[PDB]
DNA sequence: ATCATTTCCATTCGAAGATTCCATTCGAATCCATTCGAAAATGATTACATTCGAATCCATTCGAAGATTCCATTTGAGCCTGTTCGAAAATTCCATTTGAGTCCAACCAATGATTCCTCTCATTTCCATTCAATGATTCCATGAT
DNA sequence: ATCATGGAATCATTGAATGGAAATGAATGGAATCATTGGTTGGACTCAAATGGAATTTTCGAACAGGCTCAAATGGAATCTTCGAATGGATTCGAATGTAATCATTTTCGAATGGATTCGAATGGAATCTTCGAATGGAAATGAT
């Protein structure tokens, strides 16, 4: 039997997803999530498909940015594992919070 | 006779239209005849710089056609365009491949 | 209609993982995924509120890509490609 | 009813710089977004300059101080150059 | 040669009738009004433009305040603006 | 009669109308717009003046100073976020010490 | 050597108003860099405003406009 | 002899300066620094005294903010001492760097 | 928890000065009336978003082995902080100089408005060529031995 | 160190999709002519910003003592990565619905404008008062037993 060591497929995935630009969240889940949120704001709305595509581009771009900063926070704490305390520190210094 | 102001300024970008958008956009009641010339110049210049660096990255990806990934590589590897677009998102740009040193194996 | 509820769970753990990898993340604690779902949820709310505000102002019932683009610029997260 | 973009011009400049390279529809949309963005940043800052100075006109001098404020460093110097040269060519 | 000081002072007397303002605290208040004015007016101008309309009405100012003001501040301000406008028409 | 009176305002509906016309926001300004705007301005001035005043007399003082405005702004959530990116000259900070720096 | 006029005790006072219990010794020069960069970016912008008004005096309003542009809006000096 | 324990006079300095609003850098040096810096951009300029006050208010407000975030970074690393590495992380996350 | 020098905090007084209450004034908002357009409206007409089920593809997740990262701990250095103490230099004061910035007034120069029209640029179908989807392919970095 | 595994990067292959072209439509920028005034220029003037030099109040500092944090190194607990694959979920596609958006020509209102006046808000200059700065002990930590 052959088994990669923990961290190997991770590094290879970093290389794989940093080389690509395709959207990383599947499309239908993200669309339903958009309709749920917007419905809780106003009822009886529809969406141009390009509006959900804008939303999803903006979102993945925001989250990937945030994981960059989260990861700098783990490493600052001498860790390799991103934790919620890392994310929360990123968002507090970004001034999105607290 | 009839020759456009873009020609009289030596420009690829349309001085007339930049003048109409200036008048029609509520920046001030009146637009000197010099302001759209100089603006259309700066816009053409920055378009030229971006396309320059994007074309370069498209030619190291061995492809004919600039795609957003290429604009994104151009912006983020150039220091000053990067800052100009610090708070901007290129749809379908991706990120710059960068792995923190300490995550590499030993 | 049908009832929309619990859709943030549709953003699965593997997709949060892919987003974490494009962002340079080697190892993800198990409490990250729900925290990610939290932050995404706030992000979309703050964008979508403003977009809907532009659409309501246009006396329209269809949210347009321009409404999203205006909201994002307004929110400080300017987007190119729908413009 | 019809719309406007900068595609013909972006495409012209593309031909000047990189004569055998093409541009995709999405890359062009990115470019259109870039021009409209920067247009709005210059025009906005110049408008602010006129108001601050009790003037009703945006002259090429407004556009220029705008460009100095908005663009970083070497980008500013090149762009101011390219604009000043288009303007003298335009008048004289 | 202009300020908002007489109105800031009037409203201050309305709300807390026996307390005063320092000079520089009044400067803070004047700066605050001018900042918020400019944010509302600016966003309203944009809303007009986006909707291909040449005029800024109270509906623009309203959508502006909703975009600009957080939560409960938005809700109270929308009310007190709508009540100033109906009160203004019938009077 | 001034429009401020017919709207019940301490803030100047006329002047706000003139700044609107004269500020390059649009070609034309409805007469409802300076009313509704000056309303919002007087309102927010008032909310800040209330919370600031409160702090001014719980700090044993007669006159609102920037410190009191700063206490008001930062201890209120929605004013704080509205003025997130603003700096009050002479505001100071509001006292906060990280627990882990405390003794014992 | 004017950046040295911002002394160590002044940097430490600012750090205390910021809630800082203990200050490493390399902080003081590092702060001195960051402060200087801050002053550069604002004062450059302020001076541009002065140059455009064809003035020789940088005015508090020039400073305020610069700060607003930099994302550091200041209340209390005329805007 | 009696001497407070290390850390106490610090905590009390925190209490004293968070309780007050005065500018913490002495003013003449800061004026000198401002005039020097401005010279390198345009020669030779003058200043409304209110302009130097505006700059100093903005400077100190920025620095206190930055020490707030720096200190959260130190604490995040299980330390009580702010190090340049902390400032650099704060500035990179803020997007100043 | 024990008593003991620090220091913080409060207190109570006196003037130093900053608010504000008020006299004056001139500039701005009102009024009032009118031209003319921007906004509102309805109605016929797309069109593209929503929805459908069916087929097909792609991604998910459940549950477990064990790798390895996080953390708790000790422990020893090195580097902080706190006590003066001398001491420079920031401050305060005041008084002078005078250059810049302002303020009208007469004046020049350049920007609007507009009508006709021609030249450009938008959009469309048309078609050529790049991109891609897949398949086997050798290459190569990793993991077992 | 050697070699097998499996993922990746590389070979054109065979065609779907996407561009860059070509043909013309309709609309917009250019052209050419002006009241029209904002910009400019200038001559006179006031306000504020050094400057200066002296007292003066005050910070700053160099230098040591020893506390205590920080860092390195250490052990095992626990948590997170990798693995296979049934299947749930998504993606695809073709289509029918119907609903909202958009183009169009009708005027309903509303906001521009501008002249002439009251009234209001700016400013300055005088008092009323709050705030600040003392000196002076009491609660209160905070360090040593």
């Amino acid at each position: 039997p052959h088994r990669y060591r923990p961290g190997t497929v991770a590094l290879r995935e970093i290389r794989r997803y940093q080389k690509s630009t395709e959207l990383l969240i599947r499309k239908l889940p993200f669309q339903r999530l958009v309709r749920e949120i917007a419905q809780d704001f106003k009822t009886d709305l529809r969406f141009q498909s390009s509006a959900v595509m804008a939303l999803q581009e903006a979102c993945e771009a925001y989250l990937v940015g945030l994981f960059e900063d989260t990861n700098l926070c783990a490493i600052h704490a001498k860790r390799v594992t991103i934790m919620p305390k890392d994310i929360q520190l990123a968002r507090r210094i970004r001034g999105e919070r607290a | 006779k009839a020759k456009t102001r873009s020609s009289r300024a030596g420009l690829q970008f349309p001085v007339g239209r930049v003048h109409r958008l200036l008048r029609k956009g509520n920046y001030s009641e009146r637009v000197g005849a010099g302001a759209p010339v100089y603006l259309a110049a700066v816009l053409e210049y920055l378009t030229a710089e971006i396309l320059e660096l994007a074309g370069n990255a498209a030619r190291d990806n061995k492809k004919t056609r600039i795609i957003p990934r290429h604009l994104q590589l151009a912006i983020r590897n150039d220091e000053e365009l990067n800052k100009l677009l610090g708070r901007v998102t290129i749809a379908q740009g991706g990120v710059l491949p960068n792995i923190q040193a300490v995550l590499l194996p030993k | 209609r049908k009832v929309l509820r619990d859709n943030i769970q549709g953003i699965t753990k593997p997709a949060i993982r892919r987003l974490a990898r494009r962002g340079g993340v080697k190892r993800i604690s198990g409490l990250i995924y729900e925290e990610t779902r939290g932050v995404l949820k706030v992000f979309l709310e703050n964008v979508i509120r403003d977009a809907v505000t532009y659409t309501e102002h246009a006396k329209r019932k269809t949210v347009t890509a321009m409404d999203v683009v205006y909201a994002l610029k307004r929110q400080g997260r300017t987007l190119y490609g729908f413009g | 009813s019809r719309k406007e973009s900068y595609s013909i011009y972006v495409y012209k400049v593309l031909k000047q710089v990189h004569p055998d390279t093409g541009i995709s529809s999405k890359a062009m949309g990115i470019m259109n977004s870039f021009v409209n963005d920067i247009f709005e940043r210059i025009a906005g800052e110049a408008s602010r300059l006129a108001h601050y100075n009790k003037r009703s006109t945006i002259t090429s001098r407004e556009i220029q101080t705008a460009v100095r404020l908005l663009l970083p460093g070497e980008l500013a110097k090149h762009a101011v150059s390219e604009g000043t040269k288009a303007v003298t060519k335009y008048t004289s």
